[PDB]
């Protein structure tokens, strides 16, 4: 009953027990301010069985400073009944209610209780009950720049997973009588003492194959021990272990309790006295609360921070903390009390939702049990800050003005900012940027732009957008839907539809690039963000790089002058199989795939390609008889598509399915293994078919298995897709049609003038002449993961489950098939949540335009194990030129369009360098190596009619640079680094 | 005896060899001549990988056996 | 990447491999035209194999591409002139001059492997008949590699 076409790329993350567990538990959640209802978005999203919102609290206009889903219209209206119509359109599986009145016996209703925006002394009350009757208790608080989070699952929680990572698995290459396991040739196990291992496939020793867990001793990177395996057997040959977790039970305490003796967590190791203060400090927030009518300290204001110092002093003596405060963080915690920022409440939101998902799924490592959190280096300090200008002036932006003030917001106001992609982390940008007031003043301005269209599966972690949007363009969808949030942002926001790279050069020219204040990265390719990198590089603009892998994320910020580059943190590339294991010895599942993957492009889409080439270029044969590698395949695919082999029904299509299941399954093994019989050895006599080989053996047609009956169908289906024909499903016509086949005779081949050319001459006049099909074309068949009743991934586990039962290999469902071909990335919402919140949270230290590179931070996090790392940006590295100090990253230099000569002159004498090579791009301009006559040609041109005349290719007009890449020795003849040459045309 | 060994670059190397003299020892000596590991080592005669543990008469290498040495590899 | 190039041609130019010549294909520095010589004392002696050789944008981070054009009767090499080699998969490290590569591949062509082969008829002709195997072998080098 899980809808796989809109939770696609959750179930990857959860898996199929997590998400059924899931959608049986209901979540209530207290308080429906910013953080409550990014909370009750992302579980929304999430699809856990029903939402109930308790809020009777009529809305203000500073409520309006986080809540993206309130409107001016909306001024005191209770939160909750304003912001349940429109939650309850985010997902059409998850209902949404509101309670007018809480009883303490109404929480039996419910499997997670979250508490915001709730006194302390209503927090315990609902807590001793929600405890001794085993029920989640969550209580997140966002004051400003701080955010507390407490979690309690009770005293006999059972968590399932503890790491996130999939078990163990590896192939045995044989297991001796002592339990001693080794892995196949250079492969590590990875497995430690102590663990449990089950068997399966194991030959000679069948009864390990019944999967009971056993220990594991670990005897070396690619050996451990099992301990005695006597009883069963002697020896056993070949097989898979499987790695088997054990449920972990923790005991988590009530609040009451925790109260004397907390459990924290510290979110970063250089500062851990912090947390400790914290503790204290949220509870005097509470206290003062109490002791003024639940009315915060205004902001900036010495007399109710000396209050709240008070009650800190109270506080810490009645609690026997033997800890020294420290006042001016306390006071600090105090000024910016009333503070609101969305940056803040949609990490907090995001985390809290995290371990709502873990408290349902008994998943994850959850928190145990304090999580206090705090960005206090964000505080601009370029601006004036105090309690004059942070006091509120009655506008939307009060909760944002309390922590930074006017100034801040003028500065904000003028931002021209450019955003490239509009995935699910540009949404949630977008969204920050609305909240904020990003680019609302008069030279403001915003630029999104991405070429992608909306699809189903995108509807699970992209809020924005609705299912009556599917198939239109994302960034029109963004740009609506955030005018709407933020009404002042009509017209300040300009959507392209163009892919940023070398061939969008024409728009996002320097006259768009001198204008923008910074760029903020939401892609999913390396190659993408390698420009985007280097044209930042050369317009000297602050960046801002984030990703996200299933629940790790990361986030990167690139500050001109002072930080290196993203490409400098390239990531290791992908994995790649050789031919030679792909084509006849795979030994995983994943070769059968990519073998699957070359037969469903060759099988539908190349000999396709061929034919509606032949029936479009009208000198096609003789190019391809001197340009195609094998023209003879092109000219008999041509004739077979053509003339041979053309379908004229439905019946015909299943006879080709039949014959391509025997030609490919049935003749091709028999051929190789009369090449290498299955007793053959190699040269050095060992036995052929050992180890890493696997040898094969022929499948026999039966009609009435599964797999075969998939595979016709699927090939049947793609046939006649590609002739245009109707395909039908009824098992009857197929057992009919395949009843009255007979195979013709097949027997391996050992082989043993001009006719090669008399029999391509033969093929070419026997195809119909080009003229006598016109208008004629065959529709290809490309290859889409996403659409379900295109026969795609049907026909590529038909494929691969067949070559497996070829080589005796585990055959995969389609879940896994779909998950391998497609190179699907794992994604959820909860962690766009948390990015999108760091990444706003380092975007105001760049307003601010803070120097010290101690005042920035990349940022990591893992949120099954609940980790959070920030670690200083890397700085510029710096190299000697000339005896001078260099930039090895940001600094350049500006010539005129001289001509070569000049250049040369230039460089020998105001650099004192030797130019040996000059090149502009992937173009060899110059070098110290070429002929004389060649370079006494090239000499007297200028920069730009040289380049125009060896790329054989004008410029354009709106170029107005060059970029010049030059290797240049010393006087003593030692190479010597130099930054590249800005040409200025 | 003596035989020459032929190396990719085209360089021919002497060496006075016996039959019985292991594929170790000459592994050894190409080791001290040109400072190549002897696993690197791949030494072909007559369309025949020399394999060690065994002798030059194993492989019928008999007087002035033009022998050649070659990168070591595999895939 | 355009410097480790451009090292690495300068230092072809200044040593003739004689064997070897490999040179940018006009003025591209990301697509070579390698040329190879036979062996003397093998099957292709007397032929002349050239080469084509994309350099990835990431070089010498990930190895080039190499793609064979003349026609060649060897296990290893399929019809598309694919090589199977291991330097060129994981072996691949940013330290490997591409004359190690042409040296490399020279090794090959001077023997084959046909215990993991690339192509199994021409690999099971090798193992049970080998003057079959060198005449074909002969005769192709003298119908392609041959002008
Ligand atoms: N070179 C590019 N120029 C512009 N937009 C790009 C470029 N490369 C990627 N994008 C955009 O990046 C976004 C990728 O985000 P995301 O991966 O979440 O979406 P998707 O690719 O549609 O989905 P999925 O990853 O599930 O297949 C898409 O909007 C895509 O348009
Ligand atoms: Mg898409
Ligand atoms: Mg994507």
């Amino acid at each position: 009953t899980i809808d796989e076409g809109l939770y696609s790329r959750q179930l990857y993350v959860l898996g199929h027990e997590a998400m059924k567990q899931m959608s049986q538990s209901n979540v209530l959640i207290i308080g429906c301010k910013g953080l409550g209802v990014e909370i009750a978005k992302n579980v929304c999203l999430a699809g856990v069985k029903s939402v109930t919102l308790y809020d009777p609290q009529p809305t203000r206009i500073e409520d309006l400073s986080s809540q993206y889903f309130l409107t001016e219209d909306d001024i005191g209206v209770p939160r909750a009944k304003v912001t349940v119509s429109k939650l309850a359109e985010l997902n059409q599986y998850v209902p949404v209610s509101v309670v007018d009145e809480l009883s303490t016996e109404y929480l039996k209703n419910f499997k997670c209780v979250v508490v915001t925006e709730t006194s302390l002394t209503k927090q315990l009350e609902i807590n001793d009950f929600t405890h001794k009757n085993h029920i989640a208790y969550i209580a997140a608080d966002s004051r400003g720049l701080f955010g507390s989070i407490f979690c309690d699952f009770g005293e006999n929680f059972i968590c399932t997973d503890t790491d996130g990572n999939e078990p163990l698995t590896g192939m045995i290459a044989s297991i001796t009588d002592d339990g001693v396991v080794t892995m196949l040739e250079e492969t590590r196990h990875g497995l430690e003492n102590g663990d449990f291992v089950k068997f399966t496939e194991v030959k000679g020793m069948p009864g390990l194959n019944d999967g009971t867990p056993r220990k594991v001793e670990v005897k070396g990177p690619y050996t451990f021990s099992i301990g005695s395996v006597k009883d069963l057997g002697s020896a056993g040959y070949n097989g898979v272990f499987t790695q088997v977790k054990v449920p972990t039970k923790i005991s988590f305490k009530s609040l009451r309790e925790s109260l004397k003796d907390p459990e924290y967590v510290y979110p970063d190791f250089g500062k851990m006295m912090r947390p400790p203060q914290y503790h204290i400090a949220f509870q005097a927030l509470s206290a003062f609360a109490d002791a003024h009518e639940g009315s915060l300290p205004r902001p900036r204001n010495d007399i109710d921070a000396a209050e709240f110092f008070e009650f800190c002093k109270k506080i810490a003596s009645t609690l026997q903390f033997d800890v020294e405060l420290d006042e001016k963080l306390i006071k600090e915690i105090s000024y910016q009390a009333r503070g609101d920022l969305v940056a803040m409440s949609a990490f907090l939101g995001g985390a809290v939702a995290q371990e709502v998902l873990k408290a349902t799924t008994s998943k994850f490592y959850p928190l145990k049990q304090y999580f206090y959190f705090d960005s206090l280096e964000s505080l601009p300090s370029s601006v004036t800050i105090s309690e004059e200008t942070c006091k509120p002036r009655g506008c939307r932006y009060d909760g944002q003005i309390a922590v930074f003030g006017s100034e801040f917001q003028e500065k904000i106001a003028s931002l021209s900012t450019f955003l490239v992609g509009a995935g699910a982390i540009g949404c949630e940008m977008l969204k920050n940027w609305a909240m904020m007031g990003v680019a609302t003043g008069e030279s403001g301005h915003i630029s999104v732009t991405d070429m992608d269209s909306i699809e189903k599966s995108n509807l699970n972690r992209q809020f924005l957008f609705r299912p009556r949007d599917v198939g239109k363009l994302k960034s029109e969808c963004a740009s609506t839907a955030v005018s709407i949030m933020n009404p002042s942002l009509t017209g300040k926001i300009t959507s392209y539809q163009e892919r940023v790279g070398p061939e969008s050069e024409g728009i996002f020219g320097d006259e768009f690039f001198e204008k923008l204040s910074l760029v903020t990265n939401a892609l999913d390719n390396v190659e993408a963000r390698m420009y985007v990198d280097r044209r930042c590089v050369f317009f000297e603009k602050p960046l801002l790089e984030s990703g996200t892998l299933g629940t790790k994320g990361n986030t990167q910020v690139v500050v001109p002058h002072l930080t290196e580059s993203y490409g400098s943190s390239q990531d290791p590339p992908e994995k790649s199989f050789p031919i030679c294991t792909l084509k006849n010895f795979p030994n995983r599942i994943e070769h059968t795939i990519a073998w699957a993957r070359d037969l469903f492009e060759g099988l539908f889409k190349q000999p396709i390609d061929n034919v509606n080439m032949y029936l479009s270029s009208p000198n096609f044969l003789e190019t391809s008889l001197k340009t195609s590698s094998n023209p003879r395949e092109v000219l008999e695919n041509i004739r077979d598509y053509l003339v041979t082999e053309k379908p004229l029904s439905f019946e015909e299509c299943i006879m080709w399915a039949r014959l391509q299941f025997d030609k490919f399954f049935n003749n091709n093994i028999q051929q190789l293994l009369f090449n290498f019989p299955k007793d053959s050895v190699t040269s050095t006599g060992q036995p052929f078919w050992s180890g890493p080989k696997r040898a094969p053996t022929p499948l026999s047609f039966d009609i009435h298995n599964r797999e075969h009956f998939d595979f016709i169908v699927a090939a049947a289906s793609l046939y006649a897709f590609n002739y245009g024909l109707k395909s039908e499903t009824d098992p009857a016509i197929y057992e009919r049609v395949l009843a009255g086949y007979n195979p013709p005779p097949f027997a391996p081949k050992s082989g043993i003038a001009n006719k090669d050319k008399q029999e391509l001459k033969s093929i070419a006049d026997s195809l119909p002449p080009p003229s006598s099909l016109v208008g004629f074309r065959l529709t290809p068949a490309e290859f889409e993961k996403d659409d379900d009743s295109n026969h795609h991934i049907d026909f590529i586990t038909a494929a691969s489950n067949l070559r497996a039962m070829n080589y005796d290999i585990t055959p995969a469902d389609r879940f896994k098939t779909k998950f391998v071909a497609g190179k699907i990335v794992p994604a959820m919402c909860t962690s766009t949540a948390v990015v999108s919140g760091l990444v706003c949270l380092e975007l105001v230290k760049l307003v601010d335009g803070k120097k010290k590179i101690e005042e920035y931070k990349n940022g990591f996090f893992n949120l099954a194990i609940g980790l959070f790392t920030f670690s200083d940006p890397i700085a510029s590295p710096k190299m000697k030129v000339n005896g001078k100090e260099i930039d090895k990253i940001w600094d350049r230099y500006n010539l005129p369009d001289c001509t070569l000569q000049e250049l040369i002159d230039y460089f020998q004498k105001e650099e004192g360098l030797e130019v040996t090579m000059l090149s502009s791009g992937v173009s060899l301009l110059y070098a110290n190596f070429q002929p004389p006559k060649k370079l006494a040609e090239r000499l007297p041109l200028k920069i730009s009619e040289l380049v125009e005349q060896i790329t054989k290719k004008k410029l354009e007009p709106f170029r107005k640079h060059l970029v010049l890449e030059i290797c240049c020795d010393d006087a003593n003849g030692e190479d010597v680094e130099v930054p590249f040459i800005c040409i200025k045309l | 005896m003596q035989i020459f060994v032929k190396t990719l670059t085209g360089k021919t190397i002497t060496l006075e060899v016996e039959s019985s003299d292991t594929i170790d020892n000459v592994k050894s000596k190409i080791q001290d001549k040109e400072g190549i590991p002897p696993d690197q080592q791949r030494l072909i005669f007559a369309g025949k990988q020399l394999e060690d543990g065994r002798t030059l008469s194993d492989y019928n290498i008999q007087k002035e056996s033009t022998l050649h040495l070659v990168l070591r590899l595999r895939g | 990447a355009l410097k480790r190039i451009n090292r690495e041609l300068a230092d072809l130019g200044k040593d003739p491999p004689s064997s070897s010549s490999a040179g940018p294909v006009g003025d591209d520095l990301f697509h070579w035209q390698a040329t190879i010589m036979g062996p003397a004392d093998s099957p292709y002696a007397g032929g002349v194999f050239f080469l084509s050789i994309h350099f990835p944008t990431d070089y010498p981070f990930k190895p080039p591409k190499v793609n064979f054009t003349t026609r060649i009767y060897h296990p290893n090499i399929n019809s598309n002139g694919s090589i199977c080699l291991d330097i060129l998969r994981d072996q691949w490290s940013p330290a490997l001059t591409i004359s190690k590569v042409l040296l490399s591949i020279s090794s090959l062509l001077t023997d084959p492997n046909p215990d993991d082969p690339l192509v199994p008829e021409i690999a099971h002709v090798y193992k049970t008949d080998r003057s079959r195997y060198e005449l074909s072998a002969r005769e192709w080098t003298r119908k392609y590699a041959i002008g």
